[PDB]
């Protein structure tokens, strides 16, 4: 996941 | 090339590498057209409303529930032209990744990472776990089960929520017990994120519009790294997190980041996972591999006719790099384990891929997203296997000008700004  | 065929979405099904298929979601679904781009790897050019029955709605229920970092468009990937471009875009990214030594190493590990046959309730028999297969419609209309390691599928409702998904087991934690399981990566080559070139700006939630675009090959590689951890059953439990204390904005909101993500990014981020826990994980997985060797030694018969017991035992000897003595008894070599574990966790990282692609990229996972852009990497005039957006022999070749959304503005359409909305 790319994330925040 | 990694992908021998340059598939067109409208190519006729053949029941082999172009076919209508169904996935074991334990639910009822209509067959979807899929393409086998490489041994053990398929691409399904559809939005993922399958791996999770509770995520079959591509529409935003309200207009204020979801996080600021999200993007919705129920129509994306609903037409044949879009699916054709999706297939071509994913294929090109696989080639870009495969063109680097690191990518070749990662993809090879992935192909060799067959989910373990641990679905037998009798230790004398070796049995495949049926959720690590897909049902392929043959030319005669009948269904045939095929084992596979990876599926690239379109995103669910949130277009930019890229991630690895896999079917679980009633008891076993397949992604954390060394077994591994078929990985479904929700991903799109048609969008990308914008980040900032200055660290103080990139890591601040109130600054920057997203001047530089993340190369989608890095994004896919990132997901493939997760897939690798999961296929070898060594993913770190998401409950194991880092209470970020190196960023006032993260800390002021109690934001936590999983070790699995820090590991995957690599570089300095991986250092946030303390040595004591790192060793704890290493020992844990080491034991899991021992149990697999043990299970293989107990196997006295194989279930099915797809392959021989000796063939399957050898398949897993190669996957886990087990040692075979005189009586053909398997065991886990400490040195070989450490080397394989390290390869999958330290060698294959986002940070290392950046070095190989020679692209500009976020310097840390601990930052704040700036924006999301619509892109089209299919045309060679826009993006190539060799240079990504930074096309050699053009004004985009140097200083990452191709990734500079201001200079190479014709290749990016900003769809949403995240800055100031966290
Ligand atoms: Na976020
Ligand atoms: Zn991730």
């Amino acid at each position: 996941r790319y994330g925040c | 090339p990694f992908v021998n065929k340059q598939f067109n979405y409208k190519d006729p099904v053949n029941g082999v590498d172009i076919a209508y298929i169904k996935i074991p979601n334990a639910g009822q679904m209509q067959p979807v057209k899929a393409f086998k781009i490489h041994n053990k790897i398929w691409v399904i050019p559809e939005r993922d409303t399958f791996t999770n029955p509770e995520e079959g709605d591509l529409n935003p229920p309200p207009e204020a529930k979801q996080v600021p970092v999200s993007y919705y468009d129920s129509t994306y990937l609903s037409t044949d032209n879009e699916k054709d471009n999706y297939l071509k875009g994913v294929t090109k990214l696989f080639e870009r990744i495969y063109s680097t030594d690191l990518g070749r190493m990662l993809l090879t590990s992935i192909v060799r990472g067959i989910p373990f046959w641990g679905g037998s309730t009798i230790d004398t028999e070796l049995k495949v776990i049926d959720t690590n297969c897909i049902n392929v419609i043959q030319p005669d209309g009948s269904y045939r089960s095929e084992e596979l390691n990876l599926v690239i599928i379109g995103p669910s409702a949130d277009i930019i929520q890229f991630e690895c998904k896999s079917f679980g087991h009633e008891v076993l934690n397949l992604t954390r017990n060394g077994y591994g399981s078929t990985q479904y990566i929700r991903f799109s080559p048609d969008f990308t994120f914008g980040f900032e070139e200055s660290l103080e700006v990139d890591t601040n939630p109130l600054l920057g519009a997203g001047k530089f675009a993340t190369d989608p090959a890095v994004t896919l590689a990132h997901e493939l790294i997760h897939a690798g951890h999961r296929l070898y059953g060594i993913a770190i439990n998401p409950n194991r997190v880092f209470k970020v204390n190196t960023n006032a904005y993260y800390e002021m909101s109690g934001l936590e980041v999983s070790f699995e993500e820090l590991r995957t990014f690599g570089g300095h981020d991986a250092k946030f996972i303390d040595s004591l826990q790192e060793n704890e994980f290493r020992l844990y997985y080491y034991n899991k591999f021992k149990d697999i060797a043990s299970t293989l030694n107990k196997a006295k018969s194989i279930v099915g006719t797809t392959a021989s017991l000796q063939y399957m035992k050898n398949v897993f000897k190669e996957k886990y790099l087990l040692s075979e003595d005189t009586s053909g008894k398997f065991s886990v070599d400490k040195l070989k384990f450490d080397k394989l574990y390290k390869m999958l966790t330290e060698i294959y990282t986002e940070d290392n891929f950046v070095k190989f692609f020679k692209v500009l990229n976020r310097k840390t996972y601990l930052n704040f997203d700036k924006a999301v852009f619509k892109i089209n990497i299919v045309p060679k005039v826009n993006y190539t296997i060799y240079d990504g957006f930074n096309l050699r022999n053009t004004n985009l070749a140097a200083n990452f000008n191709g990734q500079n959304t201001e200079i190479n503005n014709m290749n990016f359409t900003k769809l949403k700004n995240f800055t100031g909305l966290f």
